[PDB]
RNA sequence: ACCCCCGUGCCCAUAGCACUGUGGAACCACCCCACCCCAUGCCGAACUGGGUCGUGAAACACAGCAGCGCCAAUGAUACUCGGACCGCAGGGUCCCGGAAAAGUCGGUCAGCGCGGGGGU
RNA sequence: GUUUGACUGGGGCGGUCGCCUCCCAAAAUGUAACGGAGGCGCCCAAAGGUCACCUCAAGACGGUUGGAAAUCGUCUGUAGAG
RNA sequence: UUCUCCCCGAAAUGUAUUGAGGUACAGCCUCGGAUGUUGACCAUGUCCUGUAGAGCACUCACAAGGCUAAAACCUUAUGAAACUCCGAAGGGGCACGCGUUUAGUCCGGGAGUGAGGCUGCGAGAGCUAACUUCCGUAGCCGAGAGGGAAACAACCCAGACCAUCAGCUAAGGUCCCUAAAUGAUCGCUCAGUGGUUAAGGAUGUGUCGUCGCAUAGACAGCCAGGAGGUUGGCUUAGAAGCAGCCACCCUUCAAAGAGUGCGUAAUAGCUCACUGGUCGAGUGACGAUGCGCCGAAAAUGAUCGGGGCU
């Protein structure tokens, strides 16, 4: 990616619709600002699990995860972003999308699957090896079953950051 | 619809909403653009329309709720005793506030269902699928 | 720090009026030379829309 | 069902960095939003008044427990 | 057992204006006593009985009061507070008092 | 001078809780006994009065630690004194200073006196 | 011979008229409405002086009458009481 | 309620009233005396506050799940004049003047006023009605002429000592009525929009994005084609792709989907999707905005003030 300025003054930012930005960790929490449309193509390509490099017009690349975007309520457009500089120990408590695989046999007799938790925040994902999704097979599930966090399988070096008993995806009956 | 609760009557003004700009439940969501009161039967008509179009299937959430009492003085009197005891319950609604959001229905059918429901709301409104989201 | 009036007192709030009166200006087109000490800077800031501050 | 109400002026009366003469009232309050400090006395209605002439000064710690006090001249 | 400590400690340092503190400690066989100048974070004239021994605790402690009365007497001690810990002005600490200011 | 204990203050959650470890014959603590000073609306449990031993069990003291509390930035935004506008209206905008709440980064399991006791 | 109130989105009927508390009240005080809610015309020789001591609601487990809540016991417990 | 010029100049608020269009006191005006910068503004220091916002830690309300003898309790998620773990901007007191200005206070004589009005902002009552009503706050009218707003207390500009057939500017303006560019540059609307609202609707037009299909030859045109199970199962008296209910599976292909629309109680019949030839270059669906269109019907004669303006 690319970004340039970071003045405390914002009057330049609004005109070219470039998003405001920051990058921080323990040592340096310096603020910045970058182009909008390329940022949105990138944030589409990767969410809170995806990461990208920023090349501030200073000559050194940095590797950033995305941590929070706070944007306009009226206009749908994103307003501000907070990238997070990350050391290659496991990134803290990253969120992972839930996604369902298979045609559940509960769907075939009047039920429908419902993902009660669209994101699951796992600790110690392991940076650069982050889970960009999380497939859960629902075919075993029948109407009224609950696939909790004590089911969802995990890759390397990962441990769920949420209570295992909590409901995740559940098949639901008609009406 | 009507709440089972507390003090009968209130007041009124406005500012852009905060308590639900993002679609947590479900897939898609219709969303308000104007600051009107919504109140009771307006919602319930939205509900009954979408439940016709979708039911036997889908999940319907109504994130808005007729909190605020509104009053009508009787008939035809002069500015008289006090305010008027009853009339209808409303929900204030500011732009970016999410009123509706379907689950388990194809994109196009959610389009048509949001269209029907929004043809009977005082405000114009825009639908969206959920972008990337945070706030947990 | 040259100044002049270029907009009337009339129909302006009270602090603006009494401040115009403090700075020494009693007619549009009056000019004056004012020191740059913090309180005078605050006065000439308080009513800066009425005044053509020179530089 | 409406006509009723009532009007009893209350508040801090002598604010910090002010020179109270002794016997001056420094706060009227209903409870103990201020607690009488060093040099201060409190009557039946939890009014705080100067015990001896001095500079009024405020000590703030946590809004459960702040105190008005007098630091005498001389 | 706690609240009585801070209770008398609040009523003592309210009544403390000019006068000095005198905090008898009694929970052990250590009936130590101190004279503390509230305000200044200082004590000046403690009379602990780790070396003294006179028999029953009520009379052992008696001499402690007497020891203390001499010490503060050398410093020019007017009066003092008293600052009981929690001990209900009983014969051993009541004796430490009668011994303190009978000989002050 | 170094160490630790007993008191006692300033500061009273960045100093509090939980899990854990270490202390006993210095100190404190439990503990023993109690007819009486003294005392429990019944009970020495607590106040209380005479003392080893025993035991650090519990407590308390100190040490580890960031699960929990508590502290809490930067970027931005909300709102807004002032200045100038739009909309029929609900309501909205612009320039100028001020500037949160929350949340993210991170920070902590304190810091500072007075005395007395006992160690080296 | 006189009396036979006033407020009052006309007057009348209704309602109100003194006092306390909260919102209105626009982070000082003050602020109107036949605006929105609620109370007083007392009480207590101890519910006061002072001096000594004790600490609450609630929940869980366990237990004679009980059987959701009585009484007793351990645990948690800035107050969720008073 | 009668003669002149000169100086200053209010009130329509508060509390009380058998009071409410009256009156007392205060407040605000004037005069004389006294002090004699104590006044005003703006700055720094200091202290006080719970509004805007925000937030659910308590009270009430409340949305989808989990656990469960439903209560509590967990994830997710909200509302608040009478909720608040928090909490500004501002506002008030005090000191100081570090800096400019010119009032202030006390004493005594004379008053009038105590029916207010509009607009912007902040609320209540009311329909988030009123040239509405009651409070707060700023300004004007009141008692303000002058310029602008066709006309017009209040809105914009600006506070009229007297004279001038001199000059500069504010709001507001420069085709003619009318002082002043029928000015210059890059655009936009062809509706008289300009010069009368909205839900809703539309290949109007100019600017930007997001998507797919493609010259190994796509979009629309045209020729040829359009499956066998199977009248798919239920369904009903009948429903055979097309009244409504369960799916949307196999054979063949360059290939025709238990399938889109019209038809007939049901059938049939005509076309749709996908496949070829011949063309032959773009084409199609979403989304943000600029200015326009429709939606747009009242009473005596019409009009943007008028002529008239692309
Ligand atoms: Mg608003
Ligand atoms: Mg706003
Ligand atoms: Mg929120
Ligand atoms: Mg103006
Ligand atoms: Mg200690
Ligand atoms: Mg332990
Ligand atoms: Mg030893
Ligand atoms: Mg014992
Ligand atoms: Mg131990
Ligand atoms: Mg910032
Ligand atoms: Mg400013
Ligand atoms: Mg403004
Ligand atoms: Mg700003
Ligand atoms: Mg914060
Ligand atoms: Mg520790
Ligand atoms: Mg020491
Ligand atoms: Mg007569
Ligand atoms: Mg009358
Ligand atoms: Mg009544
Ligand atoms: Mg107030
Ligand atoms: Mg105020
Ligand atoms: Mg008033
Ligand atoms: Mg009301
Ligand atoms: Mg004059
Ligand atoms: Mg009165
Ligand atoms: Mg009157
Ligand atoms: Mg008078
Ligand atoms: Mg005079
Ligand atoms: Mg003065
Ligand atoms: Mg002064
Ligand atoms: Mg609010
Ligand atoms: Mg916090
Ligand atoms: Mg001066
Ligand atoms: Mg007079
Ligand atoms: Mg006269
Ligand atoms: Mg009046
Ligand atoms: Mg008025
Ligand atoms: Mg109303
Ligand atoms: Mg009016
Ligand atoms: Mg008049
Ligand atoms: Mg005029
Ligand atoms: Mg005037
Ligand atoms: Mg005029
Ligand atoms: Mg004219
Ligand atoms: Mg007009
Ligand atoms: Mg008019
Ligand atoms: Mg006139
Ligand atoms: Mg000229
Ligand atoms: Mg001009
Ligand atoms: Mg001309
Ligand atoms: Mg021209
Ligand atoms: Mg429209
Ligand atoms: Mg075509």
């Amino acid at each position: 990616m690319e970004l340039t300025a970071k003045p405390r003054t914002p009057k330049q930012k609004l005109d070219e619709s470039m998003i405001a930005a920051v990058a921080y960790n323990k040592e340096n929490n310096v603020s910045f600002a970058l182009d909008r449309k390329a940022f949105d193509r990138a944030f589409r390509q990767q969410s809170t699990t995806g990461l990208f490099d920023i090349t501030v017009e200073g000559g050194e690349t940095f590797p950033a995860l995305v941590k929070a975007v706070q944007m306009d309520k009226r206009k749908r457009a994103p307003i501000h972003v907070d990238f997070y500089m990350v050391t290659y120990g496991e990134p803290v408590e990253v969120s992972v999308p839930v996604h369902t695989t298979g045609r559940s046999q509960g769907e075939v007799q009047g039920g429908l699957v419902d993902i009660v938790v669209h994101n699951l925040q796992i600790v110690a994902p392991g940076p650069r090896r982050i889970p960009q999704e999380l497939v859960v097979d629902v075919t075993k599930m029948n109407i009224g079953d609950h696939i909790t966090a004590g089911d969802i399988k995990l890759p390397e070096g990962c441990t769920l950051a949420a209570d295992p008993e909590l409901t995740v995806v559940s098949v639901l009956p008609p009406r | 619809k009507r709440t089972k609760f507390r003090k009968q009557f209130r007041g009124r003004m406005t500012g852009d909403a905060k308590g639900g700009d993002y679609v947590a439940f479900g897939d898609y969501g219709l969303i308000a653009m104007e600051p009107a009161w919504i109140k009771s039967n307006q919602i319930e008509a939205c509900r009954i329309v979408m439940s016709r179009h979708f039911r036997r299937g889908g999940k319907i959430y109504i994130r808005i709720f007729p909190d605020k009492p509104v009053t009508k003085k009787p008939a035809e009197t002069r500015m008289g005793k006090g305010k008027g005891a009853v009339e209808y319950w409303v929900s204030v609604v500011k732009p970016g506030r999410v009123m509706f959001e379907v689950a388990g229905v194809t994109e196009e059918q959610a389009k048509e269902a949001f269209r029907l429901a929004g043809h009977k709301l005082p405000i114009q409104t825009k639908m969206v699928k959920r972008e990337v989201y945070d706030e947990a | 720090m040259k100044i002049k009036l270029v907009r009337s007192v009339i129909g302006r709030p009270g602090n603006q009026v009494k401040t115009v009166q403090a700075l020494g200006l009693r007619k549009i087109g009056d000019s004056r030379e004012v020191s740059d000490t913090p309180a005078v800077r605050g006065m000439v800031k308080t009513v800066k829309h009425l005044l053509e501050v020179q530089e | 069902n409406g006509r009723d109400s009532n009007p009893k002026y209350l508040g801090v009366k002598k604010f910090g960095g002010e020179v109270v003469k002794a016997g001056n009232i420094l706060v009227r309050q209903r409870g103990t939003k201020f607690k009488a400090g060093q040099g201060v006395g409190m009557g039946r209605d939890h009014t705080l008044f100067a015990l001896s002439d001095g500079k009024v000064v405020f000590i703030n710690k946590g809004k459960g427990a702040r105190f008005i006090s007098i630091e005498a001249a001389q | 057992r706690r609240k009585l400590r801070t209770r008398r400690k609040v009523r003592t340092t309210t009544a403390a204006s000019g006068r000095l503190r005198l905090s008898v400690y009694r929970s052990s066989k250590h009936i130590y006593a101190q004279i503390i100048d509230d305000s200044r974070g200082q004590t000046l004239a403690a009379a602990s009985s780790a070396a003294l021994k006179s028999g029953n605790k009520t009379d052992t402690a008696a001499a402690v009061g007497k020891a203390l009365a001499a010490a503060a007497a050398e410093k020019g001690i007017k009066q003092v507070v008293f600052d009981r810990g929690s001990y209900k002005y009983h014969g051993r600490v009541k004796a430490l008092a009668d011994a303190a200011r009978e000989g002050g």
